[PDB]
């Protein structure tokens, strides 16, 4: 019943920054400590074993230090492809390895305004009694963007869901999809469908008119 | 003429578990209760015999096996156990007759920066038979490519260091272990308890 | 090249059983410590089971009694047999080779979903601008992949010939308990109605592939 903790739980840092993340064991584990990087939707990759030894094929910007209870992973010069969750792992536990909870690293960069597109529901879907209206926010930064749906200028809530891609491996931007779900009946009652995207004090609204187009 | 348990229990150096030491004890009176009643030991477990009746028993010979392992491995020094120690280093049989004695040795056997002296066998393709001792150091072939005596990918040195540091959690600290095996042959007994 | 290729994950009712496979090349399974490690969606890594070169096996308290790790030497394959599965066991399961307690090589993972809900194939609908007449020089198109269970789906475009500017979003779980996702691409608006754009939606859990040409909004 060793507890492995990691700090901070998340860190946002710019390309070229030095990033330092911490792992603690609740009792001394000598140098029996490994570090892994796990990209979204991929298996973890071993970075560091025996607290400080760099695994073959891993870039030299990754390094580990410490012994006993307190360990550090350092990225000397953060690359845009380095966003990931980083896990430490006690390597001498029995019967099995004991993983820390992970630290999520994201890439900070300059603001980038989204390209905004709106899509009406397909005639094919409408035939089946539901209308999905989709709003795309393409290649923007930062992640936090207020997306608001308006139907005949009435603000919607409770009837949309959002999803975001992983940061671009080169330019660190995100894209975002928002889907507004209505019954066919509700859809047909209204004319103007608008997605309003606010970053800071600038809002951009893309719309269509159900009657036209 | 009292059994010289002192030479075993109080030895300055203890063996690495893969290279466990055996000392034969013969022709003496064995006051087991001295050890049993000792405050020194964190484990004192017997098998095939009652620990409280030890001072009453006669055997042909006694064997004292001694070595160092980590705290949480002491439980593997028992009949019917599995793990790196029981499987690849020191194996007791199901029908074991004797006692297992252990004590924390963090003060003697850990070093600042890690003690690289105490080893266990990590890589072996099959389990040891009971009381088998393997001291070989052949490079272990973990793939289909021969190693030809050279360490590298899929080619491992079979022994690993514990790397005992004084700051280790207690379960990862070194423990000295003495296993007393009680041998009964068709011959006069040479080792008897004082209360026989 | 070390390769660990996993198989056998899918949808299973609570109390059901499933067997995972992990076919290895580049080391000998029977000569190695091999583990299974799992990760529940959005959660951390959890070690679950290990088999030693000499054959000993050990298990996390969370799975003891229910799971059995085994191997087949002739097939150089590792297995995990799981019984009395429950929702808490829903996870991606990885196999990994272990050297002195660290995992140097991992499989790609196999998703196990423990649920009493039915398999449901997706409905694929076009995403196209309301009117091309008002399209800027860059247009977006896509496919909405609606109402499927369980995960995952993959999306490609033009059978993988179109990759630049593709964004396929993570699925959202709807209140129905079915998943939905979109995949989008941006293209020159001048290409519209002279080049064709087809999304290739594969939902292996229902053994269904949909190819859907995205037309002008009708
Ligand atoms: C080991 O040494 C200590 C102190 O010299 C002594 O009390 C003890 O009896 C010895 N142990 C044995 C088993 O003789």
């Amino acid at each position: 019943d060793i507890q492995m903790t990691q700090s901070p739980s998340s860190v946002s840092a710019s390309v070229g920054d030095r990033v330092t993340i911490t792992c603690r064991a609740s009792q001394g584990i000598s140098s029996w400590l490994a570090w892994y990087q796990q990209k979204p939707g991929k298996a973890p990759k071993l970075l560091i074993y025996a607290a400080s030894s760099l695994q073959s094929g891993v870039p030299s910007r990754f390094s580990g230090s410490g012994s006993g209870t307190d360990f550090t992973l350092t990225i000397s010069s953060l690359q845009p492809e380095d966003f990931a969750t980083y896990y430490c792992q006690q390597a001498n536990s029995f019967p099995g390895g004991t993983f820390g909870p992970g630290t999520k690293v994201d890439i900070k960069r300059t603001v980038a305004a989204p390209s905004v597109f709106i899509f009406p529901p397909s005639d094919e879907q409408l035939k089946s009694g539901t209308a999905s209206v989709v709003c795309l926010l393409n290649n923007f930064y930062p992640r936090e963007a207020k997306v608001q749906w308006k139907v005949d200028n009435a603000l919607q809530s409770g009837n949309s869901q959002e999803s975001v891609t992983e940061q671009d491996s080169k330019d660190s931007t995100y894209s975002l999809s928002s889907t507004l779900t209505l019954s066919k009946a509700d859809y047909e009652k209204h004319k103007v469908y608008a997605c309003e995207v606010t970053q800071g004090t600038t809002s951009v609204t893309k719309s269509f008119n159900r009657g036209e187009c | 003429n009292l059994c010289p348990f002192g030479e075993v229990f109080n030895a300055t150096r203890f063996a690495s578990v893969y290279a466990w030491n055996r000392k034969r004890i013969s022709n003496c009176v064995a006051d087991y209760s001295v050890l049993y009643n000792s405050a020194s030991f964190s484990t004192f477990k017997c098998y095939g015999v009652s620990p409280t009746k030890l001072n009453d028993l006669c055997f042909t010979n006694v064997y004292a096996d001694s070595f160092v392992i980590r705290g949480d491995e002491v439980r593997q020094i028992a009949p019917g156990q599995t793990g790196k120690i029981a499987d690849y280093n020191y194996k007791l049989p199901d029908d074991f007759t004797g006692c297992v004695i252990a004590w924390n040795s963090n003060n003697l056997d850990s070093k600042v920066g890690g003690n690289y002296n105490y080893l266990y066998r990590l890589f072996r393709k099959s389990n040891l038979k009971p009381f088998e001792r393997d001291i070989s150091t052949e490079i272990y072939q973990a793939g289909s490519t021969p190693c030809n005596g050279v360490e590298g990918f899929n080619c491992y040195f079979p022994l690993q260091s514990y790397g005992f540091q004084p700051t280790n959690g207690v379960g990862y600290q070194p423990y000295r272990v003495v296993v007393l095996s009680f041998e009964l042959l068709h011959a006069p007994a040479t080792v008897c308890g004082p209360h026989h | 090249e070390v390769q660990l290729v996993e198989s056998g994950g899918g949808l299973i009712q609570p109390g059901g059983s499933l067997r995972l496979s992990c076919a290895a090349s580049g080391f000998t399974v029977s000569s190695n410590y091999m583990s299974w490690v799992r990760q529940a969606p959005g959660k951390g890594l959890e070690w679950v089971s290990v088999i030693y070169p000499g054959g000993s096996t050990f298990y996390a308290d969370s799975v003891k009694g229910r799971f059995t790790i085994s191997r087949d030497n002739s097939k150089n394959t590792l297995y995990l047999q799981m019984n009395s599965l429950r929702a808490e066991d829903t996870a991606v399961y990885y196999c990994a080779r272990e050297v002195a307690g660290t995992y140097d090589y991992w499989g790609q993972g196999t998703l196990v979903t423990v649920s009493s809900a039915s398999t449901k194939g997706p409905s694929v609908f076009p995403l196209a601008p309301c009117s091309r007449s008002t399209s800027e020089s860059t247009a977006a198109l896509g496919c909405l992949v609606k109402d499927y269970f369980p995960e995952p789906v993959t999306v490609s475009w033009n059978s993988g010939a179109l990759t630049s500017g593709v964004h396929t979003f993570p699925a959202v779980l709807q209140s129905s308990g079915l998943y939905s996702l979109s995949s989008v691409v941006t293209v020159p608006s001048s290409s519209l109605g002279t080049k064709t754009y087809t999304c290739n939606v594969d939902h292996k859990p229902s053994n269904t592939k949909v190819d859907k040409r995205v037309h002008h909004h009708h």
